[PDB]
């Protein structure tokens, strides 16, 4: 025995909640002109945890939106990417609606579609113009 | 390193029934407690000991069962800084958002509709309310805006409050709009009063709503949610200065606190918030009025007398003051007295709403039931307080 | 198919009602009156901490005949969604009507209105009125 | 798709709070059900009948505050299988531990305890309860061994049992070893029987504590870990078939149902759990004994009769058992009377430790207040199933 | 200041405790009595639901004459282990005894023991036996 | 501007309660006669959960134990590696590693240094039989 598939569901759906949270507050104290360095790895790391449990059970809508925030963050740490108040503002518009899109999957509804082809969109683009 | 601690998962579900089982338990030893009072102390000589004890434990268990299923309000404020750092730059502008006690707390079933409302409030400050740098530093006013998102507890309520430092809510345009859709407006009402206007029917901090506001959602619609969870809403604001709007939010909507009183056998009961103060007047403070009407001197100002029994047409009650008891009201900022034949004393009894088996009649609000097992009717002062208007 | 009814007595009649909506019976005794009502109602009566209203028929269906004798009863019904009582003179008795004894019953009431009455409770020397207590108590008045 | 809800994390220690104040409130509320008794049925009929409400639901919600502590039983299932599949390679056993009933729930405090309790069981069966593959395949048995490990609620209690498909725990080695020590054992003892003797202190499977089976750790040190919880513990054994080891953990510890019972101006209580039934004295059934007791026929079975007024020498009560009454008691597969002066019923109190303020005593196991404020002692009946053989 | 006792009589001799021990006053009360226990402890008595032993000191040192009376006082006190009140024939006087007062127990024989006294109560013409009640109630005997 | 970082350090540590539980027991019922990649899934997830999650609040002892044994479940699950009694053998026991080094930081302190160093040869030195 084991237990249901819906613990699963709604733990990933609690946890990822409190990432989306504790990592939305990382941007505050980190100012838009001076991002410090063992600032931009926390974000990194905090998202890429989503990407985890987003691409097993099977949430194209959230492991997409996270996995072109992971490479963004990804190059902007290591030194491949520059990082403005332009850009800030992009992160704190997508994490809100990587919370509109999580809270689909806890009443069983299928996320908004203009809202995912709008976002990532923003993301894709800015890692080609940016460069 | 003070200390630690650890906590496990608790279905939203488990934590509400905790709630409807304390909730009943609250409102059962309520009423075996008014119970006690009024039956001789002999057999209830250590009952009424042990009910204060757990008068006291009763509500410290509910207060308790509820901190736990709130949360801390940094998690409502950690959503504004994506609209306000993030709209500012689009409009191209410089707003700096505050926030001013992180450590209050509150319940989940509340931050799950009152972000929207104040989210709406924000949106209109970076818009209407907030001006562009340029524009400030011409008035002596600082370029970068002051955006101030306190909240605080109180009691058994919570208080939040979003000031702003922008523009302000413009006086001579709410009572234009407030005038044209039939609303009781004039000039002795001060900057603060003519802020609490925007409550009108499709209106809020500017005349174009559903225009700017993508969002159906406006002054209108926010009062409306705070009504259904049982809180207030008060606005203090001035041209030139700023914007500020407070949000009350009640705990626990099963007792009210209001003096029972006796008019002939029947014995109703008032509100204890809107009961001001309570004499005998005399022959000294009694003076007639338009429409066979009499009038109450309290310290020069003359408020209207209102008969109890004239309402509920009850026979064989004290017509004259000087015989019956005469209380101060209030309901809406204005006064008013209201005749009645004995008082009791405070006790707080449980709500009972009358629609469960009939409907709402004028005159009353609710009701309740007294030790012995009579109905007490709870009388409406806001009905009351139309009356002394058309008299 | 056969129903069963509780039949009670107003004046110089007897009506009835379904027994299905009946709760439990039980005594006549002072209520709290409220000011602003109808006049068919007297007052109302807290039961296992539930206000319960509680309605005078005799001195409805336009009678002026009113008795506050020792048989009088007060019967207390459950119709889902609302839980009013209704005074009666005095319980009867109890009849287990068929398809024969239950005659449609004229389209002009007695003393009631055009959709009040579910039939007539036929019984030898004694003719019952079937009302229906179910819109009875939801008319404009009771709303 | 299967199921959708919501959940939030909860301090442990807010957890704790609650516990506190719960317990303290049943506390409170019991002290209301004692003085509302004297009231009469007839004119408080309303008040004892909506005094009983207040209780239930202080009693319901004591159990789901403890559920609010409680986890998934699933969690815990997941160390004896590591073990088992660890420690079976050591020792060169291929056996599979299955998992039966993962919906029940223990309280978390109770799970922290409740790992080495269990641990020890599942060490015992690899160790002896189940032998090696050669020998399985010689009585018919399959090669890969199989342990069972269910989990399942009964009422107000929480029911483990471990039960193994080997040959189980020795029997001949259990009755020499018990015989050294000097315990009254027998051959002709089943095996159920033979199970209930590992239980003394400082006798565990084997004739010492092996290293295999725990570290400092035995049956007798299970079983004291045990009672501290409120818990109980039986064996099921059975040569050949295998070993089942239940343990039981009650929800609430609190409330005890007893029957109360006077001895001249005593009123005491006894457990109901022990009691069976009642009956009249006879002349013809009473007979002495030695101690100057004496004995009950009781279908065809003397019982002895522990007069509880010569062991706690009581003035003034009926010496002759004839005028009193005999209240039959059970514990531990053997019955025993119990004489006593007059009867009462039901009465369902809190239990009060009387070393808060003074000490326990052999006789008494808690204190309790009754309904007229006088304070009762319930008599502990593991007591009396020895008093009668000690006297 | 000096340190404060309250005094109280018990026949002939008279003793004294501290106050800050000391909860509130009150007349006898029907106690229960517990099953094989000292001659000196009546019994208990509920107090706020709350079990409070009852102590009979006078019993308890073991005196030659008893008496008793229908004025009898129990002095309930709040140890800082357990809350076992004491019966006194009667209060005396609240005193505030100082360094000098407070002389050491005596030499030769007395009713208890020296842990069990903390001192003498100098006031005039009236030698005061200090007794420490919180030892002695809490003491290996009362447990 | 932000709540205090420490209330979500406990946080992480009841997480880590229930993804190292649900590790396990992933890896119980996971037979080694016949391995399940469904079941392999879902051992990856718990496993990469902690491996971002603890580095997010600069968990470094923690973060790199896990990537090690990460990597071994990434190839597992793809067809990658091989399972028998033994290699299952030591997931388990690695869990059981981790749960010290986790009780370390709920107690403000740092895991072993001699744990640690033992823990990291056992999954390389399999790293070496598999590849």
């Amino acid at each position: 025995m084991s237990m249901d598939i819906s613990d699963f569901y709604q733990t990933f759906f609690d946890e990822a909640d409190e990432l989306l949270a504790d990592m939305e507050q990382h941007l505050l104290v980190l100012q838009p002109e001076a991002p410090d360095a063992e600032q931009l790895n926390a974000i990194f790391r905090a998202a890429h945890s989503i990407k985890g449990g987003a691409g097993t059970f099977g949430f194209s809508v959230l492991q997409e939106t996270t996995h072109l925030m992971e490479n963004l963050l990804d190059e902007a740490r290591r030194g491949e990417m520059q990082l403005n108040t332009d850009i800030i503002n992009l992160f704190l518009e997508t994490k809100d609606i990587m919370q509109e899109q999580l809270d689909a999957y806890k009443q069983s509804q299928e996320p908004d579609a203009a809202s995912f082809d709008y976002i990532c969109q923003a993301l894709r683009q800015l890692a080609l113009e940016a460069k | 390193r003070s200390n630690e601690s650890t906590s496990i998962r608790v279905a939203v579900e488990k934590v509400d029934q905790l709630i409807n089982l304390v909730g009943e338990l609250v409102i059962t030893q309520s009423m075996l407690a008014q119970r006690s009072s009024e039956l001789d102390p002999v057999n209830h000589g250590d009952l009424i000991t042990s009910m204060g004890q757990l008068q006291r434990n009763a509500r410290d268990l509910q207060e308790s069962v509820m901190s736990i299923r709130m949360m801390p309000m940094e998690y409502v404020f950690s959503r504004y800084p994506r609209l306000v750092r993030d709209l500012a730059g689009k409009l191209g502008k410089q707003v700096e958002l505050t926030l001013v006690g992180s450590s209050t707390e509150l319940d989940k079933s509340l931050i799950e509709r009152i972000i929207d409302p104040l989210t709406h409030l924000v949106r209109n400050s970076l818009d209407h309310g907030i001006e562009l740098p340029e524009k400030r530093l011409a008035a002596g006013k600082n370029s970068v805006g002051n955006l101030i998102l306190s909240a605080e507890h109180q009691g058994g309520n919570i208080c939040i409050e979003v000031t702003d430092d922008g523009a302000g809510l413009n006086r001579e345009r709410i009572l234009a709009k407030a005038a044209s859709q039939g609303l009781t407006v004039s000039e002795n009402m001060s900057d603060d009063e003519v802020a609490m206007l925007i409550f009108a029917p499709g209106f809020s901090t500017a005349e174009q709503v559903t225009d700017v506001s993508g969002r159906g959602v406006g002054m209108d619609v926010v009062k409306r949610n705070i009504q259904k969870m049982g809180g207030h809403v008060e606005i203090q604001s001035k041209q030139g200065t700023g914007t500020t709007i407070r949000i009350l939010l009640p705990l626990t909507l099963a007792i009210l606190d209001g003096m029972s009183v006796r008019v002939a056998d029947e014995v109703f009961i008032l509100p204890l918030n809107a009961v001001m103060e309570s004499l005998q007047p005399r022959e000294a403070d009694l003076h007639p009025l338009a429409g066979g009407e009499r009038v109450l001197e309290v310290r020069g100002e003359y408020l209207p007398i209102v008969e109890l029994w004239k309402v509920f047409n009850v026979a064989g009650a004290k017509t004259e003051a000087t015989q019956g008891i005469v209380v101060i009201l209030q309901s809406g900022g204005r006064r008013y007295a209201l005749l009645v034949d004995q008082l009791i004393g405070q006790h707080q009894v449980v709500v009972k709403n009358l629609e469960s088996n009939y409907r709402k009649v004028p005159g009353i609000s609710a009701a309740t039931i007294l030790g012995d097992g009579s109905v007490a009717l709870i009388v409406d002062v806001s009905a009351l307080q139309a009356i002394n208007r058309e008299q | 198919s056969g129903q069963e009814f509780l039949v009670f007595t107003l004046g110089d009649e007897e009506y009835g009602i379904d027994i299905l909506k009946v709760q439990e019976i039980r005594g006549y005794d002072q209520v709290t009156r409220i000011a602003n009502t109808p006049a068919f109602i007297k007052g109302v009566t807290n039961l296992r901490g539930v206000i319960v209203p509680i309605v005078d028929l005799r001195i409805k269906f336009s009678q002026v005949d009113v008795d506050y004798n020792d048989n009088t009863v007060v019967i207390v019904l459950n119709l889902g969604q609302r839980v009013v009582g209704i005074v009666v003179d005095g319980v009867s008795d109890v009849l287990s009507l068929t398809a024969e004894q239950i005659r449609p019953a004229p389209e002009f009431a007695v003393t009631l209105s055009t959709e009040y009455l579910t039939g007539l409770g036929a019984l030898g020397d004694r003719m019952l009125i079937l009302v229906n207590i179910e819109k009875l108590l939801n008319s404009e008045e009771m709303a």
